[PDB]
């Protein structure tokens, strides 16, 4: 239907360029842990 | 049995199975809720 | 001893750039199978 | 006939990126010389 198929592949490439470069600068992705919300949820529960 | 030298790429898992993952590794594994799908991502760090 | 330590890291990067780009052009690495040598070895054995 | 014409140009670019990067890592292309086959051909001839 859409000729855009190769423009989907052209998105993937820079993502790899982005991801690889991000690891060099030590920018941390997937840092979300159990810290704030549940404590607030505990406070909101009380 | 082998020890992972560097962090493995994240994989999608259910909340029940992912919490289980944490019960073995827990310093060595990392799990998060995905807000939209309610499921969890499982990422094994180095040392697993 | 050698200050070259960061020049070792600077080799690794383009290797990733090389490897990623090589997969796009479908240039196949690790193609060596059992084809020629053992047949020749079989012939050389006879 | 095919609109893909610019996707042919987009292949050429990374090839240059690939070739240039490959020379930096000293990965040698076009290394095939007269070594194995003709010796085997000589053996297969005998």
């Amino acid at each position: 239907s859409a000729a855009l198929g190769e423009f989907a592949e052209k998105v993937t490439g820079p993502d790899g360029v982005l991801a690889s470069a991000a690891r060099l600068v030590l920018n941390q992705l997937g840092l979300s842990d159990v810290v704030t919300t549940p404590e607030a949820a505990t406070d909101a529960e009380l | 049995s082998v020890f992972l030298d560097k962090d493995f790429t994240f994989v999608v898992s259910s909340e029940a199975d992912a919490r289980a993952f944490v019960q073995f590794d827990p310093e060595h594994t990392v799990a998060r809720p995905l807000p939209d799908s309610s499921d969890w991502e499982v990422t094994r760090k180095a040392g697993t």
